[PDB]
Order: C-alpha cells, then structure tokens, then sequence
C-alpha cells in the first residue's frame, strides 16, 4: 500500500524527486500540505514546515485565506557539517519525566 | 520582563465596506468591497467562504480581513446602511494595504511562551514557576544571533 | 520619431546563372506568412552573397484593369495558420518571384527547387502546392523541409545525427520540435497558435485603446518599428513589470517616439509613451493568457514535451535548445529562455541554449547549404517522374525535413 | 422544506407560460422565472412597505401595494385607490 | 405528435383565474416581507393584489419571450430568450 | 516571358455559387478526418498545445501592472487608486475593447 | 483602399457632443409635419433644435437594443424585423 511516497520539489535553481518514509508523509499530512505548497524538509531530523502556497498559484482565487510565497531562489538541496552541543543535564531532564509527547 | 525584543513584520491586510456577498452549495462565491476612493469584486476561496459565513458578515458592515489568516474583524456598519449599535465611515486609500507592524515582546515573555504546551496562559495566570535554566541558556543565545543577523 | 518603410529594389537579372559540374543551379525558396525569401543557390561559394525577393508576402491587383500587385511597391495573402491554402494569389506570387529570379527561355520552370513547408503540412495543401508546382510550373525535381530544421542544419556543429529541441516563432504560430538523431518526433511535437501577427495586432489594439487621439495614424507598418527595435522580452515578467511600478524608473526607461508631425502639439503628434507595453507584446508566447486564448505557452509546452521521455534521452537532447524564426529576434530572448529552463531541469544538470546566427535569414541559408550538399541525392528529391504516379500528398523523409505518413487522397 | 422558491411549482409556472402563449419550454426556464418572480417582489413588497411605513402600520393594505405599483408604472383596478 | 400543447394554450387563455397556489404564494410573500422588515403582516386583499400583479407581469414576460423566440426562428424558449426579453425591456 | 501560358483547374470553379480559391483551412481539418489515421501519426489535429495547467496570472488592462482588483461595473482588472478614478471616466467603446482583447465574461 | 475598417465611422461621429443630421433639412422637415394639426405656425430656433436632440438620442437608443436582437436571432446583421421585436417589447409599437 505505502512503502514510501514519492514527492517532487522545485526551486528557481532546479528540481528533485525524493522518496519519503511514510512517517515523513504522515508529517506532510500533519501540516495539511498539498501540491503547489512551498515546503522545508529537514531530512536528517524529519522536521517539516509549510512556508506558504507557491505564488504561481496566487491567482487560483482572487481572495482566499492562504499566504503566498515566491518560489524559493535557493538551491533545492543544501548540505552542511553541523556540530551539536548537548549537556548531560539535558539528557537527565529530557529522559526522566514522561515527555509531553 | 524589563529587557524588550522588538521586530517588524509586513502583512497583506484588506479593509473596506462590504457592498455585497454571495455563496453557493465544494463551494464557490463572490464578494465586493468599497473604500471612499475605490471598489472591487472578488472570487472567494473555500477557507474564506467558511470564515465570512461563520462570522455572519452582512452587506453594509465595515470589515478588516487578515488575508494571511482568514480572520475577520468587523468595525461597525456604514452610516448610509445604519437604518433597520455602532456606525462608521468607509476606509480611505486602496483596499489591500501591505501594512508594516512593529511589535515587542519582553525577553521573559519569550521564556513563558517556550515553557508549556501553551505558554501564554502561564504568562497571565501566574503558573510560570522555576522556569528551566537550560531554556534561558538557549533563548538568550538565540536572541543574541537575531540581534546581529539584524532580524531583531 | 518613427521612420517609414522602403520598397522597389533592383532584383533584375539575366535568364539565370551557370555553375561547374552539373549545370542546373537549384532555386532556394522560402514561403512565409510574414515575408517570402528566395534566391539561386550560388553553389561552390560559402559566403552566399545575394538572397533576393526578401518581401512581405501580401498582394492585390488594379481592379480597373491596370496590373497584378504581387510584389512590394484591401490586401490578401496565400497563407492561413502558416499553411498555404490559396491558388488565385499563390499563382501571381510565384510568377512574380520567378520573373525576378529569371526563367531560362519558355513556358516551363527549368531548374530544380527546394521549398519550405509547415512543421506539419495538411496533406491536401501539399497536394495543391505540388499540383501548382508540377501542372503549371513543371519543375524537374523538388525538395521540401521546415525553416526551423533548415536554420538548425545551418547552425549545427557538424553535418551529423545531432539531436535537440528547435524553438520556432512566426506570424500565427510558435512550435516546439523535439528532434532525435536528425528525426523529428512528430508524435509529441507541439505548437502555440500565437506569434508576430498576434503581438503586432495586440500592440496596435493597446495603442488604439490607450491613445484615442491617433486612431488612423497608428498601423501595423508603424508597430513593426516599436515591436522589432523598441521592445524587449523580460528575464522574468513579474520582475520587470514590478520595476515599471515606480515613476522614477518609468520616466527614465519609457520609449517616447513622436508620430509624424504637422496646446504643446503632442496632444496631436504624441510621443506615444510605452514602458510595460514594450514588454507585453513580447510576453504573448510565454503567457498567451495576456490575450484571451488559453494554451500552455512556451514554458509549459517545453516542460510538457520533456516529461513524455525517459530521463537520459532528456539530458542528451536538452543539451541543444535552438532558438529560430520571428519573435526570437527580441533582445533578451536567450536570457529569458535559459531562466525558464533552469526552473524545470534536475538540480545539478547541464543544458545549453543556442540562438541562430541570423534568426530570420538562416532558414534560407540552411536550405541553400542543404541543396549545395544534397544536389545529386536522386533518391531524396521528389522527381517529376514520381509525381507522374504519386498524387501530390507524397513526401520522402530526408534529414532536416518533415515526416511522411503513408496515405492516399481521392480527387476528381 | 420547500422554501427555495421551488414551492412555485413547475406546472403552475408552465400554466402561466401556456396563458402567455409559449410552445416548447426548456427545463431551466422554471428556475429562471423564479429568479424574476423574487426580483418583482424585491421591487413591489419593498416599496409597498415604504407606503405601509408612511402610516407605520402593522397591516399592509391593498392601497399600500397599489401605490407601489402606481410609482412602478403597473397600475391595478378592482381594489380601488 | 408532441404538439397538442396548442390545446392547453387555448384552455389557459379562455381561463382568467389566478394560477399559482395561494398558500405557496402567501408563504413566499410573508418570507420575503419578514427577512426585509419586522412585524409586517398582510391583508388577504394585499396578497391578492400582489399575486394578480405578479401573474399579469409573468404573462407579459412570457408573451415577450414568445416574440423573442419567434424572432430567433425557434419554437422553444431557453433562459437566453428571457435574458433578451429583460435587456430589450431594460429590466 | 510567363513561366507558363496555360494553367490547370486545381479545384476552384470557372462559375457557380462555388469558390475560386480551394477549401479554406476550417474545411480542410474537418474533411481530413475521414482518412485511416492511427495513434502514432504526424496528424495535424494533434499538434496544438494543451491548456495551461496553472491558473492564469492577472495583469491590469489599462497599464499592465499587477492587478489586485476588478471593478464591479465594467469588470476590467486594475492596479492602483488613480487607475480606478481613470477607468470610471472611459467610454464603453474602449471598455468593451479591453474586455474583447481578453475574451471576457461579456464578449 | 477598399473593403477595410468600418470602425472609421465609429471613430468619427462620436468624438464630441455633435449631431448627425444637417440643420437646414431638419428645419424644413418639422414644419410640414407640425401644421397638419394647426397651421399659421412660426418657430423659435431654440424650439426646433430641441426636437433633433431627442430624436437622435432615441434613434441611438433603439440601435443599442437592436444589434443584441440580431445576435440573439443568430445574425451579425441588423434587419427590419429586429425593430419589430424591440419597439413592441418596449410597448411603443402598439
Ligand atoms: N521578423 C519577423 N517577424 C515576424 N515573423 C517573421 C519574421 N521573420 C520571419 N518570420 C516568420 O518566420 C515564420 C516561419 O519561417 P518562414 O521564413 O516565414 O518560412 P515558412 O513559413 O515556410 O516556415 C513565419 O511564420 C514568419 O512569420
């Protein structure tokens, strides 16, 4: 039924297709995302955010309750080395009580 | 409480007298708005249709529409439709203004927003207590980069 | 101010040239809903010096009994939607062209010819055209091809099995031509029903509606100055029409040419200010919804034909996007096209956009350099003895030319 | 419920059409007629109420509507006024 | 056959009584009055004066629509024949 | 002299209510449908581009600037406060012109 | 030259507050029609020219309704039977 979801992405620098884990697609549906939305995916963490509807669809109705954003001028895909600092106290706190979840 | 963060944000705000509003049974519908200096008609989308109908917006109201959010604020009725309370004149200038709002949040008021599944209740109700010092260690450092990236 | 046009050239010749080896120099002729373009091939020379009859393909006659008004000096033209669909004006057009090119002695057209046809040509139109070409004119052998594939054949790196897209534009159309190893993939070629005539008629109608003081003084023959010399195509349309929104940009960048002259006079002999208007007539082929008519336009058609194909054959063909014909003359055309293409390619992938060496003339020079090489390919040309059995719908699928479909037409 | 003006029945509108002398009636005509029928009351009841609101009565009289019909150029006999 | 409707024409042109059902018309009159203004109530004679004006007005509209369709070389009416009959009257 | 002194009767008649021109394009792409066409063919009916998949942008009729608005009366689309004052002064002969230039809801 | 841009008339006869019938022939038209009810008439210039303004406005108002009647009746061409429709449905040809 759902091994994965293919998703297609576009920016002013080009396009990619990605093969999403069903847990990430469950997050796309959490954010109420549909084709023609502008999305940020953080593939190392599974964070997903709707930035807004893409402004190529800004004339789909004359007045509708969505905010439209310009097609991103940035790359479709970006990499960095990042270095995370976490204290033993952050572990002692975040694992002791049941999380908010 | 006594050190402020200040930011500015730009919003597409629509303001005017509603001249006429129409709806159908998905859905489609049509709206008209007026200022002292222009008029328009508009095709509405579904999330607006549900908002206008939920909030009983009626021809002759003077209204502000938060275009980013679908929220409606009604200011009163036009004096020419005050017959059959609060009454007010139409806005001046164009309907859709890209208004700039400057806003300020006390540095502590960012801590309380961060503390709970809804933070801001604890701001008023006084449930803010022993706020975890590692959260302040992050927020002070986050505001210290907004200060220099120039976004705040 | 505006200039005005000029006419009555000197294409007056002896009965024809002669060249070494086989004596019959072929004629090279382009049809054209805007202008016909013609000449003797001038074989053995690379810098082909004299294309002739480079003329607006529109005609009349003196109805009081004077003369046929075929050449340059209300009006009718032998084409509709870039296909010839006429006889009674097509005859006097061809006769006029053959008078100035010369005919060797008598009532037959002696030399073989190469002639342009539409990206796809309706079978009946080729039948009527070949019937004029062999019943009336009696040519010994004939070749057919497309302006866009000829101008590509002129601009190729080598005389080889190249592949690409050809992007074409002209009076009533633009076409997107996927070519795979020299073969046009006619099953997924596409066209938009807009171009030079629509842009000129639109720019006219804007100035008719915006300046009702000059309604007879503005006309297409004045629109062609502002359209081919004062207009430009945006690198990104909402970005250009955004910067036209502030008066300090507008008043410095606006074009301002006076009408022909005799209240500070300009209410009658206006500067006809154009700023966004000098962008709108260009944009029509990118956004045909600037007119009423709904079609995809060049950006969405270019995307639509590419996703018909496996991802490798896309990358090896999109290496040669070629711009030719008509509206591709606008300044900034490559810079728009490569941006619209960057927005739809896979993220790291390479592509290249090539603009013709002369976007109006290269179809003739292409057909010329083609005929110079294929001169004695006796299997390629439609021979008069083949038209003696083939009904006139017929075509042979040679390089840089249209795809024949096996078919037969009833006629009586 | 039937309050959508469909309470003005198909065969009643068709009988008005038959008195009006029309032959074949396309199936959208009944609803187009109900649109006109509303708008005629949005003229006539509305102005008749402006005559009821001259006296500011609760009862609409036949006079009140005859005055509205008189200013709207469609006078009526038998009721008087 | 598809044409004996021509006998209905003659019957409903011989007839001269009101054709819409009184209760439906009275309900509609009251509903349009009550969403317009509060506590408006109608004498039977006012509802009858309304209904006679309405049905005479619609007989006029149908006569006008007949001439529009006859002019269009039809024997049928479509909503466009009514929309001409409005715009040509200025309605 | 003349490339020929005599000429064929290609399909146009000498006389009659019939044409002197051959069939116009609209009759050609109709009559050509009777032929044994197939799903793989270079068929001239198939080459016209598809409809636009995205909804079309709106640009103001009178100046080409981006249109936030449409007038309830004339149904033209406009951008600015002085453009709204301008359009309400225009004659119907240009209002219908701008509407026709975009095949509008009144043609 | 021939057979093009009929809008040359549209673009000429409505650029200003002009009237389309010439003054001398209109002034001798009205007087013959007037005297049949009662003769020995004399006329103010301001009386006769108040007739033409109403006449041309009414004629223009008819033609405005008339071309839509042709379009509805499947024509681009206006013909006398369009006026038979329009002037009767306005209630005037009765
Ligand atoms: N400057 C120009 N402006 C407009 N159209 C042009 C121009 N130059 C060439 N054309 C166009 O070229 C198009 C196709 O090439 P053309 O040279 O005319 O040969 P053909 O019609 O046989 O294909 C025509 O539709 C014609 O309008």
């Amino acid at each position: 039924t759902i091994s994965h979801v293919i998703i297609g992405l576009k920016t002013a620098k080009g396009t990619k297709q990605l093969k999403l884990d069903p847990s990430i697609f469950e997050s796309l549906q959490k954010e109420r995302v549909e084709a023609g939305d502008v999305i940020y995916i953080e593939a190392n963490s599974g964070a997903v955010k709707r930035q807004g509807r893409c402004d190529t669809y800004a004339t789909e109705f004359d007045l509708e309750a969505e905010e439209y954003v310009p097609l991103p001028k940035g790359d479709v895909h970006k990499k960095k080395e990042i270095i995370q600092d976490v204290t033993l106290h952050d572990l002692d706190v975040a694992n002791a009580r049941p999380q908010g979840g | 409480r006594s050190i402020g963060v200040r930011i500015k944000e730009e919003t597409e705000i629509i303001e005017g007298e509603v001249v006429e509003i129409q709806i159908d049974r998905s859905k489609v519908g049509k709206l008209t708005l007026k200022t002292t200096e222009m008029e328009t008609i508009y095709d509405l989308g579904t999330k607006m249709i549900e908002s206008l109908t939920k909030d009983k917006v009626q021809a002759g109201d003077v209204i502000t529409i938060d275009k980013a959010t679908g929220k409606i604020s009604k200011l009163g009725r036009s004096f020419t439709r005050a017959r059959d309370t609060k009454f007010v004149q139409c806005p001046d200038g164009e309907l859709q203004k890209r208004k700039e709002v400057v806003h300020t949040v006390s540095l502590h008021e960012i801590d309380v927003i961060n503390s709970r599944t809804q933070g801001f209740l604890a701001l008023f109700s006084g449930d803010t207590g022993e706020i975890k010092s590692e959260v302040r260690e992050q927020i002070n450092a986050k505001v210290a980069e907004w200060r220099e990236e120039g976004k705040a | 101010p505006f200039r005005d046009a000029r006419a009555a050239p000197d294409p007056v010749l002896e009965a024809g040239p002669v060249a070494h080896g086989p004596l019959p120099v072929p004629l090279v002729l382009d049809n054209g809903s805007f202008q016909v373009r013609a000449g003797w091939a001038c074989p053995g020379q690379d810098p082909g010096p004299e294309p002739r009859l480079q003329f607006r393909a529109v005609c009349a006659r003196g109805r009081g009994g004077a003369r046929g008004a075929s050449g340059p000096q209300m009006l009718r033209s032998p084409f509709d939607r870039n296909v010839p669909v006429n006889l009674e004006l097509q005859e006097l057009l061809l006769d006029y062209s053959f008078q100035h090119l010369g005919v060797s002695s008598q009532g037959c057209v002696d030399h073989p010819i190469v002639l342009t046809e539409a990206v796809c040509n309706p079978l009946y139109s080729r039948q009527m055209m070949s019937e004029l070409l062999f019943e009336c004119y009696g040519i010994p052998k004939v070749a057919y091809g497309i302006d866009s594939l000829f101008s590509f054949y002129h601009n190729k790196p080598k005389n080889s099995m190249c592949s690409g897209l050809i992007i074409s534009s002209g009076y009533q159309c633009t076409h997107v031509l996927p070519i795979l190893e020299g073969r046009l993939d006619a099953k997924n070629c596409k066209r938009i029903n807009l171009g030079g005539s629509q842009a000129a008629g639109y720019l006219q109608r804007l100035l008719q509606l915006k300046y009702p003081g000059h309604l007879a003084a503005i006309t297409l023959s004045r629109m062609e100055e502002i359209l081919h010399e004062h207009s430009y195509i945006a690198e990104d349309y909402v970005e250009e029409l955004h910067k036209w929104r502030c008066p300090d940009y507008y008043e410095n960048n606006v074009h301002k040419m006076q009408l022909p002259f005799s209240v500070f006079n300009l209410a009658a002999y206006h500067q006809l200010f154009v700023g966004t208007e000098r962008i709108r007539a260009p944009e029509i082929i990118f956004q045909p919804s600037l007119i009423g008519e709904e079609q995809a336009g060049i950006a969405e058609t270019l995307q639509y034909i590419l996703d018909r194909y496996p991802k490798d054959i896309q990358e090896m063909l999109v290496q040669n996007v070629f711009l030719t014909g008509g509206n591709t003359m606008y300044p900034g055309m490559k810079a728009r096209m490569e941006k619209e293409l960057l927005e739809m390619r896979p993220f790291r992938s390479s592509f290249q956009v090539q603009l013709a060496s002369n976007p109006v003339l290269d179809a003739w020079y292409g057909a010329r350099d083609w005929a110079l090489n294929h001169l004695d390919d006796n299997e390629v040309w439609i021979t008069r003895k083949e038209y003696e059995e083939k009904g006139g719908e017929y075509l042979k699928e040679h390089c840089a030319s249209n795809i024949y479909v096996p078919i037969r037409l009833p006629k009586q | 419920l039937r309050d959508n003006i469909q309470g003005i029945t198909k065969p009643a509108i068709r009988r008005l059409a038959r008195r009006g002398g029309v032959k074949r009636i396309s199936g959208l005509i009944y609803e187009e007629t109900r649109g006109v029928l509303k708008v005629f009351l949005e003229n006539v009841i509305r102005d008749a109420v402006t005559y009821t609101e001259h006296a500011k009565r609760k009862t609409v009289t036949a006079m009140d509507v005859v005055y509205a019909l008189k200013r709207q150029g469609r006078t009526l006999y038998g009721f008087g006024g | 056959p598809g044409t004996v409707a021509l006998r209905e024409i003659r019957r409903y042109q011989k007839s001269t009584e009101l054709l819409i059902r009184k209760l439906p018309f009275q309900r509609l009159v009251r509903e349009i009055a009550q969403d317009f203004k509060t506590d408006l109530r109608f004498q039977s004679s006012a509802v009858m004066a309304l209904q006679e004006a309405c049905e005479a007005y619609l007989v006029g509209l149908f006569e006008d629509t007949n001439l529009c369709a006859i002019h269009a070389k039809r024997v049928t009416i479509m909503p466009k024949d009514i929309q001409l009959a409005r715009r040509i009257r200025g309605e | 002299k003349d490339p020929n002194f005599v000429h064929s009767g290609h399909g146009g008649a000498v006389a009659g209510k019939k044409n002197r021109t051959w069939k116009n394009l609209k009759q050609i792409l109709a009559s050509e449908r009777a032929l044994p066409w197939q799903l793989n063919d270079p068929n001239y009916f198939s080459i016209d581009a598809p409809p636009s998949f995205k909804p079309a942008k709106k640009y103001s009729d009178v100046s080409g600037l981006l249109a936030n608005y449409t007038d309830p009366q004339s149904k033209l689309r406009f951008s600015t406060i002085e453009e709204f004052s301008y359009i309400r002064r225009l004659p119907s002969d240009v209002v219908t012109g701008y509407l026709a230039l975009r095949k509008a809801t009144s043609i």
